[PDB]
């Protein structure tokens, strides 16, 4: 068979292309991944950093 | 090149994490190495955070441990991610060691 | 009449490039102050 | 450069692993010279009084403050190790200079 | 230029030049090889290749006369040439092989001979001409599933089922009057052309051509075509451009001016104004490499084609074009802009101003063909000085910002990575 | 859909975005679920044994 | 890193004003006598640091027969230093054998650089 | 890593007995059904560990038209397997198809190798 016959995609591809449809559905799903990311790594650290602070016998005798 | 490749720091990066060859066919089970490694990063931060509050004298062993628990603030938060992440870091290597049994991962080469 | 280069800079890079850099500044920049907020930082 | 930029960093290093392991001593020029470095952090303006207290885990050198100085003190050691590793990585790539400043490559020995 | 149209519905389009001592008299048709299905592909090149067999050819020299024919995507053309003086000679010959005679170049003896030397031709063509075979896997890749993916030399598979009644059937349907223009270039004037066609008659019947179902539509897609024994690779890359008759067409043509064309091993193109020569350079990326904007009916295309033999560092070649075209969103600067002006009005005043009256006829009957009229060149030249930096970064941000591409190569290109990050290099991250 | 693309229109949110909704993100979401959480559990928390001795 | 162009614009308007050659010549014959690299058997042209793009290039058009005698002056500089010694007085570098023959090459591959920054970074001027 | 030729030493053993080949053959028909490498497109002689001097020597003397033919089936394997299907029935590999191409190639590569061995470590017999 000839290397410029492409073999069938047609049941992947979509209803017609629009390419505003697959990129606008990308493009939300890996922003609000980043946004739960940038979240949950800032209260890991202000986890951490407030053990550090005075602790509950300390400031009983404040 | 790029500055990726030509740096010396950056290009022990892009040779291990970035631009790597890797097997097409490899399964989820080539995904417990990595794991490890996060395990490992988790028990050396929560027992240093751990270690600025503990005595280690005989008398003093048992209630440095249940000081954490009681006084520290978020330390029952450090305690159980600790005791809790050790077992986690057993159950991932052995399932490490077992991949390396079925597929003959101890074979030459390697 | 030629510009500046700076050494590897150029006048006409911040043309675009420093009010970019100072984007570096405006997006980028709440990094520093809603990874404080847990310990309170309240001032402009 | 590069090989002088890292050298900056493992002289910053040392300085503040001595300083952590002369107060745990705890003798009485240890309690005042933790007490005159720690308070120089509390004229940052707007957190300056938020700095040392966290730095204390009180209100002024106690227990907090040494049990937490000792636990960094074996650590920051490993640090520096890890630094002096990627010193000699920068050193490799170019090698050594020598008292005449000129090149060296016309005459090597092992 | 004059366009006129006969009382009995032939347009003659006429280009008179006093200072040329020859003459060119065609016949040019508005289809081409985009106005075949996969059966037939390849109809178009053996009727070329008829027109200039070998019994034909002996006619037309005993009177003085050179024969010539082009297949493209979107038009043939069949031309006569001649002396200045000679010019109802090569109409008659015209006539006599259009019109009043076709059998006697159709039979058995003429149609086999010329289908073992098209079917050679194209067997040398697919083993020994890598930089135009990757063009045509570009074109077959990008606009799959639709008319305009065919190539236009036909398949070794598809010119072997070929008979002599598949050619009699491509003419019925396309060989016609509403279909055709006249053309006359070099040492002929407009008025004795119209004469001369005037003199006879010509019935000349009223078909029409077939619409076509399908519309031309660009995917992102790839191909690969691995030889491991062969010395180089060659790659072809591409988004989607602008057709004819877009008010974008000279914009595209400029953006393309800026990267322009190289090669290694000339001294004086590796002085050229272009900024992406500093990053191939220091390690001798590629032997050369050009940037297009082609052209259609319905769609286009824009990029850049390479061959190189540095195997080990491909991944960089591609990441240094890709940024530069990021630039054009962004960071395009004023001398960039003049410059290109200068050098595209140097590129197609070359083209129309050749002295050759032949590839003047393919010109000028092609473009009468989709608009009715020629532009003139210097009314082309005032459309060029008018284009801004806020022209060129509007058209790239709507064309080049994170958009998808068509890869083809063949060769060496196991240092050709994945599809995903050569389209992730379409946006820089930084804005 | 197209209100994502009234919002942003074809390109990625941005890094300054995400840093921004995400503050906004940690006071509405500790809000609500203290407000489920307290409801869930009303007659046993201390603030409503506190008024029944008064 | 300055730049041999502007050692040379300083250098040059010294030498041709006629008080300031009277007071600052004679103090640099004085200071190149007590830098010692002729003792070593080395010219002034053998000390300049190398490792640069510009240097690279005036060292590949030096002429064949003055790069075989530039890298015998170099090893046998590093071989009297080992020792801690200095060479014989009838091998030290004479004041009229300490030639600048590496400064042509250097200062043509500078225009060449600069030439090449002005027309990369023009301006339009229609 | 037992040895190509003490494989085919036992099994030419099991073959030529009367009664040893009617007992271990249909057990040894299950054992490669049940394998199931013929529905990924493969043959055996593919699957063997080519990382050893023996293996790297015996595919250089392959000729060129087979070994095209084996990095095809390769490739398509591994796409066969990250999709988590199996091929189409009409493209397994038959069993008239499953011959040992590779297998005298082997065989010639290991007894030169140990004819290399005993006479590099020979006893002369005066
Ligand atoms: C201590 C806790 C650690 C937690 C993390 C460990 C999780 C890893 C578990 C061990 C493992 O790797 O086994 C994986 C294996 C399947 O590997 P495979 O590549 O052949 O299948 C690819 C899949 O079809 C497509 O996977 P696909 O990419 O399409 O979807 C992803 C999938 C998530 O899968 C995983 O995250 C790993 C489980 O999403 C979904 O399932 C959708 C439903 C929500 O599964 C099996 O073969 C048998 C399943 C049970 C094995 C458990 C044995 C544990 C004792
Ligand atoms: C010092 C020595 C330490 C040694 C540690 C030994 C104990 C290890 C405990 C974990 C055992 C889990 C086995 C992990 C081995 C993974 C490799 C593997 O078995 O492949 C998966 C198996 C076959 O995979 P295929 O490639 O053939 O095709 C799969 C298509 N579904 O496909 C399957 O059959 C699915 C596998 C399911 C395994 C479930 C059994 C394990 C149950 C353990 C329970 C333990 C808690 C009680
Ligand atoms: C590979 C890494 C580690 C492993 C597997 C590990 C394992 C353990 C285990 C199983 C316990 C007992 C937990 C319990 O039952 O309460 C423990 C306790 C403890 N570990 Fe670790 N540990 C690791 C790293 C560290 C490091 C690096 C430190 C200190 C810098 C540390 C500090 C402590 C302390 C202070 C305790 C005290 C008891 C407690 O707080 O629970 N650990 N460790
Ligand atoms: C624990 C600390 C250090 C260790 C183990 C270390 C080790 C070394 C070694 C083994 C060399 C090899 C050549 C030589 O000995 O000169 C070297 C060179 C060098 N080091 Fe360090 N060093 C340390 C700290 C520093 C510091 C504090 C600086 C500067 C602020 C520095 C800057 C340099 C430089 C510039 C060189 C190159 C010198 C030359 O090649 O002439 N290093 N170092
Ligand atoms: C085959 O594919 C892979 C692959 O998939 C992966 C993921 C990796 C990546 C490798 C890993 C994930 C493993 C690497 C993990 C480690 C090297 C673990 C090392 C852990 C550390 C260095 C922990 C260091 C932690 C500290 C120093 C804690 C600091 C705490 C402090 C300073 C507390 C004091 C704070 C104050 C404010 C005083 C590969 O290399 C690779 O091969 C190509
Ligand atoms: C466009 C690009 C975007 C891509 C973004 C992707 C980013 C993803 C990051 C997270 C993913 C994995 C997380 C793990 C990680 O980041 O690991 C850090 C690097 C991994 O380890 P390594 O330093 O590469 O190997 C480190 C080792 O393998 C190397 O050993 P070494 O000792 O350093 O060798 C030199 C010896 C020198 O010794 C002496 C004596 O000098
Ligand atoms: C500790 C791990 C948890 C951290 C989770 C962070 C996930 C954040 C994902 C959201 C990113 C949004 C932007 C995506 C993007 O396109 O940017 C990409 C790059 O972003 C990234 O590389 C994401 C890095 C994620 C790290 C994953 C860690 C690997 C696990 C191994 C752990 C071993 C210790 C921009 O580059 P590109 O457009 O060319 O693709
Ligand atoms: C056990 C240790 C294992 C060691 C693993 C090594 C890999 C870990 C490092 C990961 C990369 C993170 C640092 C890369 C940052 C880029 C550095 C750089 O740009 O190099 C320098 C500048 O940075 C410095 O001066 C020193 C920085 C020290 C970094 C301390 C962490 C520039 O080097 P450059 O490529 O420009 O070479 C000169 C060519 N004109």
């Amino acid at each position: 068979k000839s290397t410029y016959r492409t073999p069938n995609f047609d049941d992947v591809l979509k209803e017609n292309n629009d390419a505003d449809k697959g990129r606008s559905y990308a493009y939300f799903m890996v922003g609000a991944m980043g946004l739960l990311s940038s979240a949950g790594a800032k209260s890991t650290v202000e986890t951490f950093i407030s053990s550090m602070t005075a602790t509950a016998d300390v400031l009983a005798m404040a | 090149m790029a500055f990726r490749k030509s740096n010396v720091y950056l290009s022990l990066v892009n040779s291990y994490i970035i631009d790597s060859p890797q097997p097409s066919s490899i399964n989820y089970w080539w995904n417990m190495g990595s794991l490890l490694g996060l395990c490992l990063v988790i028990q050396i931060v929560t027992g240093i955070f751990m270690a600025m509050h503990y005595s280690s004298n005989i008398e003093l062993a048992f209630s440095s441990v249940e000081h954490i628990m009681r006084d520290v603030h978020n330390g029952y938060i450090l305690r159980y991610l600790h005791a809790n992440g050790a077992s986690f870091f057993f159950m991932v290597m052995f399932m490490h060691m077992a991949k390396g049994l079925y597929y003959g991962s101890y074979r030459s080469p390697r | 009449k030629t510009g500046l280069h700076f050494g590897r800079l150029s006048l006409r890079s911040l043309t675009a490039y420093a009010p970019n850099l100072m984007l570096w500044g405006g997006a980028s920049m709440l990094g520093l102050f809603v990874f404080t907020e847990g310990w309170p930082k309240f001032q402009d | 450069v590069t090989l002088w930029n890292v050298g900056v960093i493992i002289f910053i290093l040392t300085i503040a692993t001595a300083f952590l392991g002369y107060c745990c001593v705890y003798g009485q020029m240890s309690h005042w010279g933790a007490t005159v470095i720690t308070n120089l952090f509390s004229a940052i303006p707007f957190v300056g009084n938020d700095i040392v207290s966290w730095l204390w885990g009180g209100f002024s050198v106690s227990n907090p403050t040494i049990q937490r100085f000792f636990a960094l003190h074996y650590l920051v050691p490993f640090i520096i190790a890890a630094m002096v590793i990627m010193h000699l990585m920068a050193l490799h790539i170019h090698g050594s200079s020598n008292p005449l400043g000129i090149t060296g490559n016309l005459d090597r020995i092992p | 230029a004059e366009v006129t149209q006969l009382s009995n519905g032939i347009v003659v389009a006429t280009e008179h030049n006093p200072s040329a001592h020859t003459a060119s008299v065609g016949v040019v048709f508005g289809s081409g090889a985009a106005n075949e299905n996969p059966y037939n592909n390849g109809v178009s090149n053996l009727w070329k290749n008829i027109f200039l067999s070998k019994e034909n050819s002996a006619v037309a020299a005993k009177e003085g006369l050179a024969l010539s024919s082009n297949i493209s995507r979107d038009f043939q053309s069949y031309i006569v040439s001649s002396l200045p003086g000679s010019t109802d000679k090569s109409l008659d010959f015209l006539n006599q092989s259009f019109i009043q005679q076709k059998a006697n170049l159709l039979s058995s003896s003429n149609f086999e001979a010329t289908k073992k030397s098209v079917l050679k031709q194209v067997q040398d063509f697919e083993e020994n001409d890598h930089p135009n075979r990757v063009l045509e896997h570009l074109h077959s890749t990008a606009f799959q599933n639709t008319p305009l993916s065919l190539p236009t030399r036909g398949t070794l598979e598809s010119l072997e089922n070929l008979v002599v009644a598949d050619l009699e059937s491509f003419a019925n349907n396309h060989f016609l009057n509403s279909n055709a223009v006249v053309v006359g270039t070099g040492n002929i004037k407009h008025e004795d052309l119209v004469n001369s066609i005037e003199s006879k008659n010509l019935s000349l019947q009223t078909g029409t051509k077939p619409v076509l179902k399908k519309k031309a539509a660009f995917l992102g897609s790839e191909v690969r075509l691995r030889d491991d024994t062969l010395p180089k690779a060659w790659i072809s890359l591409a988004v989607e451009g602008e057709p004819v008759n877009s008010p974008n067409y000279f914009v595209a043509k400029l953006a393309a001016q800026i990267f322009g064309s190289y090669n290694a091993f000339e001294p004086a193109s590796r002085l050229q104004g272009i900024k992406l020569l500093d990053n191939i350079q220091e390690y001798q990326l590629c032997d050369n490499f050009n940037h297009f904007s082609l052209s259609y009916k319905d769609s286009g295309l824009w990029g850049f084609s390479t061959a190189t033999r540095n195997v080990t560092m491909i991944d960089d070649l591609i990441h240094f074009t890709l940024k530069q075209w990021n630039r054009l969103t962004i960071s395009v600067t004023d001398t960039e802009v003049e410059r290109a002006k200068s050098l595209l009005k140097l590129q197609l005043g070359q083209l129309y101003e050749s002295g050759n009256p032949v590839n003047d006829a393919n010109l000028l009957g092609a473009e009468v063909l989709i608009k009715g009229s020629k532009l003139s060149l210097g009314e082309a030249f005032k459309k060029i000085d008018a284009i801004t930096v806020k022209d060129v970064k509007a058209w790239a941000g709507k064309r080049l910002w994170d958009q998808d591409i068509a890869i083809a190569g063949t060769g060496q290109i196991e240092g050709l990575l994945d599809y995903m990050r050569i389209r992730s290099d379409m946006s820089m991250m930084r804005w | 859909s197209s209100l994502y693309k009234t919002f942003f229109k074809r390109n990625a949110v941005f890094v300054g975005t995400i840093f921004a909704g995400a503050f906004v993100f940690q006071t509405v979401f500790d809000t609500a679920i203290t407000s489920w959480y307290e409801n869930h559990n009303k007659g046993k928390l201390w603030k409503d044994v506190k008024a029944r001795i008064a | 890193p300055q730049s041999f162009t502007s050692i040379a614009r300083i250098g040059d308007y010294i030498l041709k004003s006629p008080v300031l050659s009277k007071l600052c010549v004679p103090v640099a014959n004085q200071f190149i006598n007590l830098a010692g690299y002729k003792k070593l058997g080395l010219k002034f042209d053998d000390l300049i640091a190398e490792e640069n793009p510009i240097m690279q290039t005036a060292l590949r058009r030096l002429p064949e027969d003055e790069s075989y005698a530039r890298a015998y002056r170099i090893i046998r500089a590093h071989q009297t230093e080992l020792t801690h010694h200095l060479l014989p007085r009838n091998e030290w570098i004479k004041a009229q054998e300490d030639v600048p023959y590496l400064l042509p090459y250097i200062l043509e591959a500078e225009a060449a650089a600069k030439e090449k920054d002005e027309l990369d970074n023009i301006e339009v001027s229609k």
